[PDB]
Formats: C-alpha cells, structure tokens, sequence
RNA sequence: UGACCUCAAAUCAGGUAGGACUACCCGCUGAACUUAAGCAUAUCAAUAAGCGGAGGAAAAGAAACCAACAGGGAUUGCCUCA
RNA sequence: CCAUCGACCGAUCCUGAUGUGUUCGGAUGGAUUUGAGUAAGAGCAUAGCUGUUGGGACCCGAAAGAUGGUGAACUAUGCCUG
RNA sequence: UGAUGGUCAGAAAGUGAUGUUGACACAAUGUGAUUUCUGCCCAGUGCUCUGAAUGUCAAAGUGAAGAAAUUCAACCAAGCGC
RNA sequence: AAGACCCUGUUGAGCUUGACUCUAGUUUGACAUUGUGAAAAGACAUGGAGGGUGUAGAAUAAGUGGGAGCUUCGGCGCCGGUGAAAUACCACUACCUCUAUAGUUUUUUUACUUAUUCAAUGAAGCGGAGCUGGAGGUCAAACUCCACGUUCUAGCAUUAAGCCCUCUGGGCGAUCCGGGUUGAAGACAUUGUCAGGUGGGGAGUUUGGCUGGGGCGGCACAUCUGUUAAACGAUAACGCAGGUGU
RNA sequence: UACAAACCAUGAAAGUGUGGCCUAUCGAUCCUUUAGUCCCUCGGAAUUUGAGGCUAGAGGUGCCAGAAAAGUUACCACAGGG
C-alpha cells in the first residue's frame, strides 16, 4: 500500500585492514529523517561473513566472521 | 468605526500641496491620486456594483472627450463647444479594428444622443462598447455644458477582479480644504459598495502624481 | 573608619489589647421540629443554637440615588404604597 | 321586588365610508358569543354576636428530628507504674 | 503494598496511625488443632489486566454561519462498551 | 402495665439493596500556580530584495488611475505603428509567488533551575581548578585516566608540636578559587476552581387502595351490555353470564 | 342531541351528511410543542433576533377529579383500635 522500499537508503560495508577484501557488501536502513538519524540506528548491527571471502583464499571457508 | 479622518486628510493635502507647492515638483498643480488598501472583501464568489456622483469641484481640469455622431450631436457642441464629430467613419470602419479602437485608446470619454443606442452594441458591441466604455446620456432639452462639465466630475469606482481600486480625482488648484471631504463626497459609493461597507478597508494612502502616503489609514 | 536598607534583643522610655453584661445594635455561621393533610424543591428561615465586634444608641448617610415628571434631590423612622 | 323581552359600555367575531406616512385609520351596519358591568349612586367608619384562616390556637399526650454542650468514679479496649 | 507505597485518620494544615516500621513486615479477609482430602463451572455478579484501533463521550478548547446573543459540526480524558 | 401478638395511621426508628434523591472521599480533564533553551512536522506575520503569457510586438505581464530626457551622458528613449491589455515609464499602490531576515505560532521529543515538592545535618568538608605520585607509549610536551595518609588484635587519639617573618602578633603546618548547607525532584507533582466518572461508606425520603383480619389472589379503582332490579326512574355485595384502553 | 352562522359532498329532486345504526371505546393545573391571529408587550425611544402573551390541538397522569418512590426487623418504637 506504501511501498517501504522507496524511503531505503542503501550504505557500504566496510572491512578493517587486517583482512584483504574490504568491500563486503551493501546493506541498507530506513532514510535518515529529522526524528531518527539513519547513522545512530544503523550502529550496532552485525555482519556475519565467510573469511574465504575477506582473504580471497578458499582454505578459509570452514570460517565465518562477525564484523 | 467609520475611518474618516477629514482632519488628518486637511494636512495631508497641504503634504500633497508640499511635493505641489512646497518641497519639489515641475512648478504646479497635477492629478491628485490619493489611495487606499481594500481588505476584507473578494473578488471572486460576490457580484458585482457600481458607483456615480459628479464630485464637489472639477477633478480632470483637461477631460479628453470624442462627441460620437453628427445626427442631433455636434450641433449642440458647434462654435463655443469643441470637439464634435464629422461622422464619416460611422458608415466606413466597422471592419477596421482599430479607429475605433484608436478612438478608445485616444479620447477619454465619449457621448450617447439618441441614435447611439444603435452603434454602442451595434457597430461596436463585442468590437468596444463593452471592453470598457460608458456613453453619456445627453440629449436635447437638457443641461447641456453644465452637465458635460459636471462629466469631469462624474467620477465612477465600479468593482471588477482586483482588491485595488484606489483611484482619485481632481487637480492642486483646489483651496487648502477643497478637496480632503470633496474626497470624502466620493467615499460615499466605495463605502456602500463593498459587503460590509465601511468595514472592508485594508489602509489608506494620500498621494498624487508627486507623492507616497504620510501615514494615514 | 562611617552611612543606608532590612532584620533582631532589652525587666530599655512611655503606652495600648484581652475580660464582663444582654434588652436593643454591626457581621459570620447555620439547622431541624413544623406547613405542604404523603414528600425531596419549597415552608419554618436568610429563624434557634454556635463565633467575632460596638455604643448610648448602633447602623445608614451627603447619590456611580430615584425617576421618565411641569421632574425630585444624603441617611433614618412612622402612615401609605401593599 | 319577581318573571320576561329589549337598549347602552368593555372583550370576541363579521362588514369596511370619507381619507391615507398605502398601511394605517375604522365611519356605518350586524352576530345561538362574552364581563364580578351601565341602565337617577350606597357607601365609609365604630361596635357586638355568630362563622373563617394564620397563629401554642379548647387543655394535656408520641415513637421521632435538629443545635449546642457533659460524662471511661461503672464498664469495653490500649498504654504506664505497683 | 518496595515508601512519590498498602491500609486507615483529619474541616484544614509546614496535619496524622501503622512507624523506634520495610515483605520472616504491616495491612485486609475467609476457614478453623491433628489425620485425609478439597472434584466440575468464569456463562451471571463482582474483582482484575492491555488498550497499539476504537462505538459512546463533560467542561475548556477548535471550525463554520450570524450583527450578536446563539446554533451547528469536528475533535474528545477517565469511565462504560469491546 | 394506656396488648409487646393482629390490624389501622398517609407515625417512626434500627438494618439492607442499581428503590427515589443526594454526599465526604476518590478518579479523569481543563484553567491558574508556570518560568528559561534545543529539535521536529509545519503554518503564519514582518522586513527585504527578486519572479513571471498562449499568439502577435523577434523582445516572457503577471493592473487599474498618466507625460516627456529626469539620471552629466543620451545605452534605452517619451502617447502616433504591434497586441484583448504597452518597450526611458513612477507618482505610488494592489494581488500573488518559489529565495532570504532568525519575528511571534500549534502538536511531539529532551535540556535547564529559580517557583513548587521530598529528605538530612549540631547546615563539615560541595562545585571547579591545581599540587603529588601510579599508569597510557612517550613521538613534542605533556593530552587522557587512576589514586591522593587509617584493615591480623574489644588499647590510645580532646584544649598543635615544629618551621618562617618579628608585629605579647602575622603565615605555613591544614593548596587555591566561587560564599549554592547537602542530596533528591522539578515547571511535572502539589495546591486552587469548575467539569465528566466512581461513590449504601454515609445522608434524607418513600416503599397505593379495596378486602368477610391481614397477606397471596382478584379489581367489584375509569367503565359498557343483559339480569339480580321486586312493570317510571333509582337501587348493594370479592352477585350472575360477559365486554372496554381497540 | 336540536338548532343558529359558514363552507362543501351527494342526489333529478325532496332531502341527507357536524364520524362509525344506538347504548362503552378515555384525560385537569404547571411545563413543552405545533397551528392560528400576523395582533399585544419587553415598561427612557426605536429596528431586527430572542422572549413573553391571546385562541385551538398533541405530549399524561389506567390509583383513570390526575403524588415523583424498593425492601427488612425474631433488636424494635409510638398513637389508637374489640
Ligand atoms: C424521561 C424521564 O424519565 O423523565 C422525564 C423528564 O426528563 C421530564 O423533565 C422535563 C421537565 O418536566 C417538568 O418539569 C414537568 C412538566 C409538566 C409536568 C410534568 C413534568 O410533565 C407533564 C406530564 C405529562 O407530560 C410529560 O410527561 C412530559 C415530558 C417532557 C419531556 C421534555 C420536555 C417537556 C416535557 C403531561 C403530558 C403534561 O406534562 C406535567 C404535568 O406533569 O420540564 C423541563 C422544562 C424539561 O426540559 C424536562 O425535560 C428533560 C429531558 O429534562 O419530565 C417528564 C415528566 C419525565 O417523563
Ligand atoms: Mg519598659
Ligand atoms: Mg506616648
Ligand atoms: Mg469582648
Ligand atoms: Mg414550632
Ligand atoms: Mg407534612
Ligand atoms: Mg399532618
Ligand atoms: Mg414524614
Ligand atoms: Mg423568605
Ligand atoms: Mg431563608
Ligand atoms: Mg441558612
Ligand atoms: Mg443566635
Ligand atoms: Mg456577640
Ligand atoms: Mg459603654
Ligand atoms: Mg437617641
Ligand atoms: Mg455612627
Ligand atoms: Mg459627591
Ligand atoms: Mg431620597
Ligand atoms: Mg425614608
Ligand atoms: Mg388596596
Ligand atoms: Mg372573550
Ligand atoms: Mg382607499
Ligand atoms: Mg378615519
Ligand atoms: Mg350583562
Ligand atoms: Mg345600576
Ligand atoms: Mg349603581
Ligand atoms: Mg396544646
Ligand atoms: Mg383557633
Ligand atoms: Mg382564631
Ligand atoms: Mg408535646
Ligand atoms: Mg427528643
Ligand atoms: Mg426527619
Ligand atoms: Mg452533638
Ligand atoms: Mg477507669
Ligand atoms: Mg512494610
Ligand atoms: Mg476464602
Ligand atoms: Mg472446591
Ligand atoms: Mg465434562
Ligand atoms: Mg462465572
Ligand atoms: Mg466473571
Ligand atoms: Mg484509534
Ligand atoms: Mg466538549
Ligand atoms: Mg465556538
Ligand atoms: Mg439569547
Ligand atoms: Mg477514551
Ligand atoms: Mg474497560
Ligand atoms: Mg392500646
Ligand atoms: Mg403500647
Ligand atoms: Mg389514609
Ligand atoms: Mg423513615
Ligand atoms: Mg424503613
Ligand atoms: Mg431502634
Ligand atoms: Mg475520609
Ligand atoms: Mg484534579
Ligand atoms: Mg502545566
Ligand atoms: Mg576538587
Ligand atoms: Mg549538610
Ligand atoms: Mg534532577
Ligand atoms: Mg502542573
Ligand atoms: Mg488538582
Ligand atoms: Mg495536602
Ligand atoms: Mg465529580
Ligand atoms: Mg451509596
Ligand atoms: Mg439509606
Ligand atoms: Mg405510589
Ligand atoms: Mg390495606
Ligand atoms: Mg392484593
Ligand atoms: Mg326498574
Ligand atoms: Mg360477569
Ligand atoms: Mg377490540
Ligand atoms: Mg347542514
Ligand atoms: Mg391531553
Ligand atoms: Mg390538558
Ligand atoms: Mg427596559
Ligand atoms: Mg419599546
Ligand atoms: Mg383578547
Ligand atoms: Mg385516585
Ligand atoms: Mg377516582
Ligand atoms: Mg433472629
Ligand atoms: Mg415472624
Ligand atoms: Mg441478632
Ligand atoms: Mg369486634
């Protein structure tokens, strides 16, 4: 009825250095508006990714990171 | 409460006589241009009204004037009276949108006689006439230049779409107080006319050809 | 080292209030029996009882009055209005 | 004074002249309508008996209601001390 | 009922009881030693719990019309309803 | 002993309950007590300045009352031709917009403390800053953080020793500054006045008649037909057979 | 029920019709509301709203000449009554 996908904003997912692939992957939060920032209720959320991925190796895939 | 304030309109002609005696100007008398505001009232949703009296002294001291016809016409304005008309174009134009339309945008004020009832919605009729134009009832037996030079006083203050209307009248050569009531003697109309009549007023401006306001209101 | 303002103390100097009476008077507060042939609004009654405050009188009083007249002219009381 | 038929005044209804702030005026003539009326005044005042109403209301009589006060020397319960 | 409290008091108070108290406590009820047990019913009347959407819904407030008094309408707390 | 049972009285009282009418209390709202900031959706008002048609005028009107180079100049020029309405225009008004000043303005969130509210203390050490160490790893130069005299023992701790300047006194010892006693709470509570709800806890009152006692029943309580009714009319009973509120 | 003054219906007409073929089938003061007259008043003088009057209906009292009304007393009271 409303769509809630037109008000997304999507951001990027970055990596610390210590791993070699730092571009994650896309995710994205509700806009931010003039109640609710987007950046204070985006803190805080976990991302579970394989460190096959992070590394390029895929000797690391029995492993699986929380960043 | 009636905003009349003949008083404050006595200094402020002599503040119109400034920038027309006093202060600075070209040397003289013009025309006298004073204002107002009109609120509380609507273009739109009402009607409509209308509103003529011929005013205390002569406003237009230079009235332009084009006396239609020949018929019972000009030979009541020959010699002493100028003007007049020569016909002519009467049988001719009705083709032409201009010369009439010149006519319109040339002189200030026309007449009616009695054969005008033909040409206003005839010859002209969605051509002029209508566009904005007011013959004047004159005839034979009539008052003749007593009552065409109270023409120049005939003033109007008709409603159209425009919360506007704060036209004026006469000249500087009025005495101290001439004008400031005769002004008044015209507020009479604009008054009865509105909705709640005196009460549809916005502000108030006294000015001419030479001034601003000076806080009237 | 002195003013001012505000606030205190004294067995300071000198004063003043309280309490009483009940017939009348100025206020507050305030019932019910009763009448309504029942009864609740009403009546008894703006009364009894309760509280504060006076005097020889008290109170009121020299119009933010009455009028609607050809106008009267502080207050109070009697007769009348009724 | 009695019965009866009328007249007059007010209300109600009907008619509606000359006239006119053209909506006022209301002449004239009527109506099983109506008034505690007019129609050559009868009242005012004092007193008395009888009768009426409000009053304690012929005298005495409740169970009740209200206001303001006095009691825990008996007795109920708590506390203190024996 | 965890004290900005429960239960209770006062006409009010910068007022009180529990309270020198704090859930092994205070306050309110029912039943009535021990033994053995206390079944089914929440539809009714109570008591209790949420209120995100929500019928009803006061004063004030809001909007409209009016010259205004005023009228009409929307919104509408708790409660009821659910 | 003016029946206490029974009945009558338009006499009560004690008690009960969604009987009638109210009420202390309490709850909910509004107004007042009530002040200072920030943000949000937005509305306004006020100061600016700026903005515009479909043709035609090549020329962007969006308004309606008028002449003349005003401003050295003369870019553009000032009614005459092109449009329904005119090319420097002005004197100013009138509308509207879409930019800006930081004006009041409604509803939601969270900051303040001085009103108000709670508590303690013989109003004792509050707030801020700085000395001293312990750390951060220093990467300029000391920014951040922590601590800043008492813990085997049922003792003792009271009216300053010591040092500096000479001034029977001044200072340090016992760091400076602000004189906010210190916390909590806070424009909400509370309190005041109305308004809606709740309110046998309490208040006041009522709770027909007839009647083979009263009660239950019935209505003979307002009524109609035939009869009892005894040949005018009238005539009673909780007499007889029935009816009416349509 | 019988007429008086209107306006109608019906019938050729005479006539008849003022509810039901007759004997039952219903309702005051106060308040409200509607209709009528478009009349009187708001009392310092006016206009328009509003209000109040005069006349006729409706809303109802069935205990029907017309209060607004639940129980209990074996804790009980009083005035009386054969
Ligand atoms: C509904 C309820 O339970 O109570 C109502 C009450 O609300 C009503 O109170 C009215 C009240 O009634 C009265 O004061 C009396 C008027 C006349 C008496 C009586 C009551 O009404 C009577 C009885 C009966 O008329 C009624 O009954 C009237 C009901 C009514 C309703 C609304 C407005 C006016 C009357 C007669 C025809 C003559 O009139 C009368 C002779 O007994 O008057 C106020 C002005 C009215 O606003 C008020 O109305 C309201 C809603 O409150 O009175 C009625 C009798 C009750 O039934
Ligand atoms: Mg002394
Ligand atoms: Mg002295
Ligand atoms: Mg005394
Ligand atoms: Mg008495
Ligand atoms: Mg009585
Ligand atoms: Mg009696
Ligand atoms: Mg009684
Ligand atoms: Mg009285
Ligand atoms: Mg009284
Ligand atoms: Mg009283
Ligand atoms: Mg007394
Ligand atoms: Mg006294
Ligand atoms: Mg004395
Ligand atoms: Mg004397
Ligand atoms: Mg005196
Ligand atoms: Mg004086
Ligand atoms: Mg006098
Ligand atoms: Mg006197
Ligand atoms: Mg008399
Ligand atoms: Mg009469
Ligand atoms: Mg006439
Ligand atoms: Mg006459
Ligand atoms: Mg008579
Ligand atoms: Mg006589
Ligand atoms: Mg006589
Ligand atoms: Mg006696
Ligand atoms: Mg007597
Ligand atoms: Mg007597
Ligand atoms: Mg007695
Ligand atoms: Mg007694
Ligand atoms: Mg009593
Ligand atoms: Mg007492
Ligand atoms: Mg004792
Ligand atoms: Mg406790
Ligand atoms: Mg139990
Ligand atoms: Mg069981
Ligand atoms: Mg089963
Ligand atoms: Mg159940
Ligand atoms: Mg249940
Ligand atoms: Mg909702
Ligand atoms: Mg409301
Ligand atoms: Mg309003
Ligand atoms: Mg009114
Ligand atoms: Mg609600
Ligand atoms: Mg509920
Ligand atoms: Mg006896
Ligand atoms: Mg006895
Ligand atoms: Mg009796
Ligand atoms: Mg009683
Ligand atoms: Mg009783
Ligand atoms: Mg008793
Ligand atoms: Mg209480
Ligand atoms: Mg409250
Ligand atoms: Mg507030
Ligand atoms: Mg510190
Ligand atoms: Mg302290
Ligand atoms: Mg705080
Ligand atoms: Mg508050
Ligand atoms: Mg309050
Ligand atoms: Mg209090
Ligand atoms: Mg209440
Ligand atoms: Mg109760
Ligand atoms: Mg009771
Ligand atoms: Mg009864
Ligand atoms: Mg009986
Ligand atoms: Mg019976
Ligand atoms: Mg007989
Ligand atoms: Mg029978
Ligand atoms: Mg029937
Ligand atoms: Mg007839
Ligand atoms: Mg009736
Ligand atoms: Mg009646
Ligand atoms: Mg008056
Ligand atoms: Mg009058
Ligand atoms: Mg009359
Ligand atoms: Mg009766
Ligand atoms: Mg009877
Ligand atoms: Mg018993
Ligand atoms: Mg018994
Ligand atoms: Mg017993
Ligand atoms: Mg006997």
């Amino acid at each position: 009825v409303v769509d809630p996908f037109t008000r997304k904003d999507w951001f990027d997912i970055k990596a610390p250095t210590t791993f070699e692939n730092r571009n994650v992957g896309k995710t994205l939060i509700n806009r931010s508006t003039g109640l609710k920032n987007a950046a204070d209720g985006l803190k805080g959320r976990v991302f579970e990714v394989c460190l096959a991925d992070l590394q390029g190796s895929e000797d690391h895939s029995y492993r699986k990171i929380k960043l | 409460m009636s905003k009349i304030t003949s008083s404050g309109v006595r200094e402020n002609v002599h503040k119109l006589l400034e920038y027309s005696t006093e202060t600075k100007k070209r040397n003289f008398l013009e025309t006298v241009e004073l204002q107002v505001g009109l609120k509380n009232y609507d273009p739109q949703r009402d009607k409509r009204f209308s509103g003529t009296l011929k005013l205390p002294q002569v406003p237009r001291p230079n009235m332009t004037i084009c006396i239609f016809g020949d018929a019972f016409d000009v030979d009541r304005a020959k010699s002493l009276g100028v003007d007049a008309m020569s016909v002519d174009d009467l049988k001719k134009l009705n083709k032409n949108k201009k010369l009439i339309k010149k006519l319109a945008k040339k002189y200030n004020a026309f007449i009616a006689s009695e054969v005008l009832i033909k040409q206003i919605p005839r010859l002209l009729g969605p051509t002029l006439s209508k566009a904005g134009k007011f013959p004047t009832p004159v005839s034979h037996n009539d008052d003749l230049y007593s009552k065409v030079t109270d023409v120049k006083s005939t003033i109007k203050f008709q409603l159209k779409k425009v919360l506007c209307l704060a036209v004026a009248v006469g000249n500087v050569d009025m005495e101290e107080d001439v004008l400031v009531n005769q002004i008044m003697m015209a507020a009479n109309f604009l008054v009865s006319l509105l909705k709640k009549n005196w009460q549809n007023v916005g502000s108030l401006v006294i000015k001419s050809t030479m001034g601003p306001s000076f806080r009237i209101y």
